[PDB]
């Protein structure tokens, strides 16, 4: 989830 | 620019490109580079980027 949070930006 | 043979110029340029790029990538994986601009009001934890 954090990976997605900090990649999708 | 004569003293340095053109070889080293292109290698140093590529190294600079690569180090800046990997630094930027680490900024994505950097935990604390997120810094909610103007933390005088931490009321809003606006996750915002840097680098």
């Amino acid at each position: 989830s954090a990976m997605v949070e900090e990649l999708r930006m | 620019l004569n003293p340095l043979s053109p070889d080293i110029w292109m290698y140093v340029l590529l190294a600079c490109l690569g180090v800046s790029c990997v630094l930027f990538v680490i900024a994505r994986f950097s935990p604390y580079e997120w810094y909610n601009p103007h933390p005088c009001n931490p009321d809003s934890d606006v996750v915002e980027n840097n680098f």
